[PDB]
């Protein structure tokens, strides 16, 4: 069940689809 | 955060725009 | 040959993966 | 600056974490 | 129809609904 | 630079994103 | 554990592999 | 349908053709 | 257009789909 | 080899087998 | 939570990406 | 062997050389 390793690089994908052009900041750490 | 926000039932399209540049 | 918007989504999957648990910034927009 | 950089020819581990937070 | 239309340089999400069930 | 049988397997992925619960029909073929 | 709006995306990506050229139709809605 | 039955041991080959077109 | 090093990491995807419980030999390099 | 063959246009359900272990 | 089959695919982006342009052999079958 | 053992808890980049060819 490995996430956020694994998952936040599918979050991403559609992160900055909604922002099209945009950009956004990820940061996976609590 | 995010993570544990979204890695735990999706987002919402809105909600997702709160992260964008 | 659609890149960017989604060559993007698995560049950022790299990019945190070298960085693990750190965070970064992704700005697909010159 | 780092699409157009790494989507081209993809860039190096090192080259990478200049983009780390 | 829609692969030629949005791997070319990607549809715009209001063009995607329009294949939307 | 292997499209369409490669590239649609990610415009699906947006696809469903947009419609949320609803669904779709994927015919990669002109 | 976000399946489903997450697991989809990747189940049609074997889907079209496996009819090819052909389409399908996918509906991610009990 | 097919999320909840290939999302939860992956389907078989065949049983992906029966959702293809 | 970064191919291979892109491009791999889902041919990889449909080599053990096909092969379903078997492995695989992959060596992206000439 | 793999790659040029594959990512050029898509190898078939059995050339992939030829790699299967 | 469809895992291994599904999870590898990734597994193995991130193998040949920190093997560069060197190979790996993967083997989903303990 | 190398899924059980990366598919868990993710593996770490100097554990998965040793699966490099």
């Amino acid at each position: 069940f490995v996430n956020q390793h694994l998952c936040g690089s599918h979050l991403v994908e559609a992160l900055y689809l909604v922002c099209g052009e945009r950009g956004f900041f990820y940061t996976p750490k609590t | 955060g995010i993570v544990e926000q979204c890695c735990t039932s999706i987002c919402s399209l809105y909600q997702l725009e709160n992260y964008c540049n």
